């Protein structure tokens, strides 16, 4: 699993891959880990699929009943400190790394970090999953923050590339969703036009000299592809 | 003995439930709803005689869900608590069921906790009637149809065409029916239904409304949302009425 979420002037992106694993098998290559609570406030999850869709399932009601009730929108803080509780309440039951991000007229676009502790962090983007490990170093060295909505799309998708070329448990699709004053935009991007794989690198194009053919020399050729 | 307590008189009546039903009438206010081929909207009176009080701040009607409406009439915060309690129903069926509550179920369940307070003693029945309105989706084509269901505090529950509760129910009611022999009123268009409604509502009442002493709620097939219709457009139908 790979997931973040970025904040941008007036709104997040949040982005993900698309694939659920057993170990080394891909159960689904095509999950949706960007997961609505209202309408304009959304998780990323991560960890055990059943145990995040429970708490996105029971928070996103929660939300529902709460806007009902006070007659207006919601805030992501509410929804990040619904999320904390019930994260923390059942800390050591549930494996979940959360994000909850998403925008409210208040306090604009917000994003908040909720690890398997259940700590809840707010920030200016936020990394989870097994393919988040991939992505420090991407984002100390290649974001700036104050990307335009667009740029911000684009740069979260190539930081789900980035991570899910070399996180085994994290591949697929690429979605995206903006949320900000207006709609909601999703987006899905197919793994054949990511914007990046090392399987088009070309960088990784040319083989590791392995297999050398029998030589009198030490001098490295290539490797033997041909048996005459 | 009998009319203090949820037991049956002798007639086979309960009078704690009769009365219930006076609380509904005692307010003086009027409630109508309708539906026409793809919306329906309820109108209730909004009166605010108190100079100082702050209109927007006091209604009878409420979003139980996103897709059903609320009007109570009668004892005002019975109506209120019963909305809650709706709205807890709504809300419980949403996890349970993964969907939005049908009204037509959310309606049942109301008449079910209705009718409980009056077979357990020392309950007083909540004295109102509550009318949700929301569109319903049909399982042959997918379309949205508009309904407006009734509970009563006996726990009687209804669909209806039209309806009215609250002072001079009757004599709204019985200006629906009259113009019900006219026309064929779910062939109607939001604005003929309105019309309608504003004018049994200015019947019964005796009196011309404006439109801050009344609220009116709607749901479209368009737009199933539940939505308080703005004061813009039910003075253009209060104008239609008046002319037409």
């Amino acid at each position: 699993t790979t997931i973040l979420a970025v904040s941008y002037n007036g709104g997040v992106v949040l982005a993900a891959d698309s694939r659920t694993s057993s170990g080394t098998y891909v159960v689904n290559r095509a999950s949706n880990k960007l997961t609505k609570l209202t309408k304009k406030i959304y998780c990323c999850r991560s960890g055990s699929a059943a145990d995040t869709q429970a708490l996105a399932e029971r928070v996103s009601n929660y939300l529902g009943s709460y806007q009902t009730d006070i007659g207006a929108g919601v805030n992501v803080a509410t929804a990040a400190n619904l999320f904390q509780k019930m994260c923390y309440m059942n800390r050591w039951n549930i494996s979940a790394g959360i994000i909850v991000a998403g925008y409210d007229p208040i306090n604009g676009g917000s994003v908040y970090s909720i690890p398997s502790g259940g700590s809840c962090v707010k920030l200016d983007y936020a990394l989870g999953g097994s393919g988040s490990i991939f992505l420090y170093s991407f984002f100390d060295a290649n974001y700036k923050p104050g990307m335009s909505k667009s740029e911000c799309v684009a740069f979260c998708q190539r930081a789900v590339a980035h991570a899910y070329s070399r996180d085994g448990s994290s591949g697929g699709l690429i979605r995206t969703i903006t949320l900000d004053a207006d709609e909601p935009e999703d987006q899905t991007i197919p793994w054949n036009r990511s914007p990046y794989c090392m399987e088009k690198d070309p960088k990784y194009v040319t083989q590791a000299t392995q297999n050398q053919p029998f030589s009198s020399s030490a001098k490295i050729t290539g490797n033997r592809m041909s048996s005459t | 003995f009998d009319k203090y307590i949820t037991v049956f008189s002798p007639e086979g009546s309960l009078y704690q439930v009769e009365y219930a039903f006076k609380a509904v009438t005692y307010p003086g206010l009027l409630t109508v709803a309708i539906r026409c081929k793809d919306a329906v909207l309820v109108v209730t009176q909004h009166l605010i005689p108190d100079r100082l009080m702050r209109p927007d701040s006091v209604t009878a009607l409420y979003e139980v869900t996103p897709n059903i409406g609320c009007c109570m009439t009668g004892r005002a915060p019975d109506g209120r608590a019963l909305v809650q309690r709706a709205r807890e129903e709504a809300s419980d069926y949403q996890y349970r069921y993964g969907v939005e509550i049908p009204i037509a179920v959310l309606a049942k369940r109301m008449g079910d906790k209705a009718q409980v307070r009056t077979q357990q003693a020392g309950l007083r029945p909540m004295g109102v009637v509550s009318t949700f309105i929301g569109m319903d989706q049909s399982d042959q084509d997918g379309s949205l149809k508009p309904q407006i269901y009734t509970v009563d505090p006996a726990g009687w529950t209804g669909g209806h065409i039209a309806c009215a509760a609250g002072k001079k129910q009757v004599e709204a009611m019985a200006f629906l029916e009259k113009r019900q022999k006219s026309t064929e009123l779910d062939a109607l268009t939001q604005k003929e239904a309105a019309m309608i409604a504003l004018a049994a509502l200015q019947s019964a009442i005796g009196t011309a409304v404006k439109a801050k002493e009344v609220e009116v709620g709607r749901c479209t097939a368009a737009n199933p949302a539940f939505q308080r219709v703005p004061n813009s457009e039910v003075e253009e139908w209060l104008t239609a009425v008046a002319e037409a």
